[PDB]
């Protein structure tokens, strides 16, 4: 009968719940989800820069200049690299690209390369630079070809393979990434026919680096019909450094190389499509377009992404326990 | 609840009180209704918002996995990297999940405290001019006007002004 | 204790109350007893059990140290692995030890509040029909039945029913 | 007059917890979350026994040191136990190259299957029977060799010709195999054992290349040898082929292991006993339901999290304030 | 504040009460003063000092970075070291900053509780022998001299002794 | 008037604030700063042991015995090493010091070394010990000189460089850290001139180690007026081990070596230009001395000794007192 005033709290139609240390599944009036579990299954530009799609070429195929990787050939700037899992064009002539993992780490990243002719074929005197092709390395148009960045130097028809020599003096601002090889024949017969007779060496040097290799002749199991191998090498010529090359034979010479410009770099091994999308956070499994602080999508990303956790949900209560009547 | 008001001596909330977290329900000859306490509600919003932004801000760094490759003579450092990345992954997953559970418990207690403090704020105004029932509700020993009700909510309730009338009925 | 009840204005616990955490002690002409308040007790058990399980669950991942050997040319990576493994060990040891100290403090507060709230529940029902002795004890100004005691415990106590009897006693004194 | 009082539980508990505010607080109920107790032995994991290497190291076992015959053929293990004082390892002095990486690869395995990869008949016109040393006795014979290798020597006439071998994996499992290069102390021993001229060991697969030739010098005597053997290991992938070619100084692969691939290697003197465990640490078995343990970071199976804590007791009960009397 | 006392129903602090955290301000015919409540202040000091020392003890391990060099063929392990060291630095920076924010909130609340409990303690002794003015202040319905004041502070206040005097003054107004 | 008793709390003049989860900038009566941001920008003794100051020499210049580095020539003891970023005196004759990072890590940790003559010049027979000095490696006094710890052996006026052998047996209880080299001439001409004609080798071995290398002859870009290179190498001869040295030609022989004591103390190498003074420290970071009570520090993550934990934080102030709400004086 008397007038009344009561103290109370808000209630609403919320069915959203949180967990606490004391209690699970507590329906609460207002809450925020701090975790993002959704993604765009594609690759987008980052900082408005396109990624490099290596297509049917592996990283080895692209930077050695495998003849089937011509579409990649010659100048490139990238926000990150996409390498397709089933890409078939890599090292066409069998052999080992030495310090491969460390090369992959250097290239990624890495934001641009400028391809230039480091050693003109004219560099090597008294030898044939026009015949170093192989059926192992076909282009799309011709059955026997070779890497675009190397010259497989061979004996002139008449006479022995002389001492050949080359120098490149890095005069620019940028480090240069370059490649070379040593050929290891199947046979002493292949050795004699290609290079002359006698003990062969490949020696390279810079102000800070020393290389020396001689052929190791033996038959290895056939790969791309080749029982011979090439040991491939890479290095980086710093600004102001000079490279000296000197070989007796078996040299697979540096021909083209890369001015290399260097943040967070990324090589994504994925088959996802690269679309005319733009983005801020790119994950190996997709774009995150979110304001949330956590994500359960991937620990591998480029850009400004939220923090990866294994959690399915991270809902903070903000309002209070919901107890409607 | 820990302060015992929410889901406690005040059994339920008010779907009717739409414009605040904590508030008043009144009944008198002129009618009945709900009104949010704007000051405690805003101060809770301010507090909760700051907590949420403190949590976001402290969680704003990232561990970065890399997907470097490792050779068949690099199983040890390959596996070192994995245990390393998975190790930070496990720590942060733990930090986030525990923090959410803990802060969620503490936030429900804050709301509870706020309601309980508002209950006590009214109680101490009304003194003996009203009867404290079980449930956060006070039954006046005098006739409480819409101004009267407004005054309780303002913290400007005039206790002497109704003291004699309420003594009467409190006895009668 | 922070709510002030436990080891506070209620000085001691009851060894006699064996069937719950929080409860009522009553004395009337019919008898005297210790009876736990089941609802507050059971919610506290559910809450605490949940805290223990949440902590156990959140802690159920292991960092795994390894047996790998390092050569005399591998001092740097060997030391890297050692600082890494020690690092995670220091982090988890910290997480566990600090979490225990913190949760133990908050757990005691929760018990303290549950007692304090039960006490306020009774005090608001009784009003001036009872007199507050110290130590969380109320002396009724009226005869209080067993049925009357049950009513105070289950929250149905009738203040009007005993009001006239109470006032006569309170000031005859 | 009649009393109703509000109160809390007490009991005779004397167990305490620490708090951020307070230390040594007695509480009615509490849970210890940490296990500090262990069985000081090795047990089976998943009802699979560990392999006890006994008086052999991992090198002695896997190269087949003649005193490790115990220990020959197939092995299936939940984990490996290597005794700290094992004296039978590399009997003929030299380096097992990439030793740490071999130990980690063996640790990854759960089973090996021993089989004859290269029968002695493989190597034409050389002596398979002669290659034994006083550096490698068995318990019965004063001069023997590794069971898994053949120390090939030239025949009596005698000239050491080019010898070749191939094994094509043909199988579902990777093969772990070993070889060596002998480095004689003398020009005299070199000529005695192997013929005249520059000598080589060359090996290759589709993915791998090896070339080595003897480095001839006296080294400090170890087990009476101033000579050395350089030991090597590799894994032949399923579908891969191995070519071996040498004209001298080859310590040939003979027997190899089909390899089945957490797993661990425990260096410990603890006894393996006829018992089962679900959690095994390097210092012993944990039989516990506890969340934490201060026994060891190194284990196999499902173990609680390792921390340096002495105790982690969580109060569940309230402060214990029982009446005095 | 959360218990509602500090910067709450008690609006301000006392610069005058020099010897304690929490306490009393009294006025009577004899005089006026401030006295700290010794027992509540000392327990809070003990509790806070334990909290601080606990945090320092738990925070007393160090991750150690190392000045090792890495060559141009060591980009992967060099970066591994860097991400590892930065990783522990970020975890520890997070642990310390978050902990301070959380404990600072909880420390302020504990102080708020101790004030509210001290006020509640006096309020229950006094009963209706005193009138509640605002701001945690009671005006007595009887003469309360220094021994009477100390009486409230000590917890030994005699409600019966003054009930008759307090009752007459209360009616007269 | 009526008699009053009031319940209240302390306030004071403090203007010091703290943050909390719910509120920033809370002024409180009492608080503790747990983070240290002050340092002394200098290097001090750690265990009452002075650090080693390499000065104008790098770590390579020091242990190879670059002639310009004689100031550091004798025995050395240190609690840590300070290497000046701009030291000019390192590898004077151009070449690579192989496994350099792992050598720097070995030298850090790091308690002290005793220099001694491991292989006397007499060890090598039929070859000339005296010749090998280069303009590339001057001492401060002499224009052509060589590393103090190596002998650049050359062929005598004889046509031949004979096989030379050297042995050293460690009977000593301490590991010995020693160095050697292989010389790569730019020329077949220089190769002929300095050493015998024909195939050349450097071989060395211990009970646990084998080394073989032969010269790699080519022109390299000039460094210190040298297109030739030297491959430098280092190793540690364990107690009870023996080292055997054999060379055809092109051997830069071990001459002086170091007995090495490892240390219980964490070992550190600091690349810094900061001064070294006659002062004592308990905490030494790379950017300075910490002299503190505090739990936390934002100065550096690199240190030796006992230091507070490093964090990125600017301040870590824990409230200990309550909210400070003093009366408005007006
Ligand atoms: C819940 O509430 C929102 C806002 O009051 C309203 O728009 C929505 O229709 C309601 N949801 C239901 C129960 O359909
Ligand atoms: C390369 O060119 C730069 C500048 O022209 C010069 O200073 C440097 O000596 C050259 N390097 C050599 C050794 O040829
Ligand atoms: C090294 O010295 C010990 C003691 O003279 C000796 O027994 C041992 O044979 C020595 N080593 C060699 C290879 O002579
Ligand atoms: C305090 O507030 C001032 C201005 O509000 C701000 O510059 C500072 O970062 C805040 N934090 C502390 C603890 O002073």
């Amino acid at each position: 009968p008397g007038d009344k005033i009561c103290i109370g709290y808000h209630a609403n139609n919320s069915t959203t719940q949180v967990d606490t240390l004391l209690e699970k599944n507590v329906t609460v009036t207002h809450s925020v989800e701090l975790l993002e579990n959704q993604k765009e299954k594609r690759f987008c530009k980052i900082m408005n820069k396109a990624p490099l799609d290596l297509k049917d070429c592996t990283i080895e195929g692209w930077i050695l200049g495998n003849p089937k990787c011509d579409l990649l050939l010659g100048d490139q700037s990238w926000s990150y690299i996409v390498e397709r899992p089933n890409a078939q064009n890599g090292i066409c002539y069998p052999g080992v690209l030495n310090e491969l993992e460390e090369l992959k780490a250097f290239i990624g990243s890495g934001e641009r390369v400028e391809r230039f002719e480091m050693f003109p074929k004219s560099t090597w005197a008294g030898v044939d630079t026009s015949r170093g092709v192989t059926n192992a390395c076909p282009s799309y148009t011709i059955d026997s070809s070779f890497y675009r960045n190397l010259v497989w130097i061979v004996k002139t028809d008449s006479a022995t393979y002389p001492v050949i020599k080359g120098t490149y003096n890095n005069t620019g601002t940028q480090p240069i990434l370059y490649f070379w090889g040593v050929h290891h024949p199947l046979d002493t017969t292949v050795q004699d026919n290609l290079y002359g007779s006698g003990d062969k060496y490949v020696r390279m040097g810079t102000e800070s680096m020393n290389f020396a290799k001689s052929p190791e002749i033996a038959a290895r199991p056939a790969v791309n019909d080749q029982r011979s191998r090439i040991d491939y090498y890479w290095s980086v010529l710093r600004p102001g450094e000079t490279l000296n090359v000197e070989s007796n034979g078996n040299l697979i010479a540096p021909w083209y190389a890369y001015k290399f410009v260097s943040k967070k770099g990324a090589v994504f091994k994925s088959d996802l499509p690269i679309e005319n999308c733009d983005a801020t956070c790119q994950t190996i499994t997709g774009v995150l377009r979110t304001n949330k602080t956590f994500q359960n999508v991937s620990p591998l990303w480029i850009g400004e992404c939220p923090k990866y956790v294994k959690s399915e949900s991270l809902r903070l209560a903000t309002g209070l326990r919901n107890v409607p009547q | 609840g820990i302060f015992g008001a929410i889901a406690g001596f005040i059994e339920g909330g008010w779907t009717g009180m739409i414009d605040g977290w904590y508030g008043y329900h009144h009944e008198n000859s002129q009618g009945s209704g709900y009104a949010a306490d704007r000051e405690s509600t805003q101060k809770a919003i301010d507090g909760i918002t700051n907590k949420v932004n403190s949590i976001i801000n402290k969680m704003n760094t990232q561990f970065e996995a890399v997907d470097h490759e490792f050779s068949n003579l690099e199983r040890r450092i390959g596996n070192l990297n994995k245990r390393m990345e998975d190790g930070f992954l496990d720590v942060w997953t733990y930090n986030a999940e525990l923090l959410v559970l803990l802060e969620n418990e503490r936030t429900l207690d804050l709301h509870d405290a706020n309601v309980k403090n508002l209950y006590e704020k009214v109680k101490s105004q009304l003194r003996d001019n009203a009867n404290d029932l079980g449930n956060g509700c006070f039954e006046f020993w005098h006739k409480c006007d819409n101004e009267c009700m407004e005054s309780v909510k303002n913290g400007t309730y005039d206790y002497p002004k109704y003291q004699k009338e309420s003594k009467l009925n409190r006895q009668g």
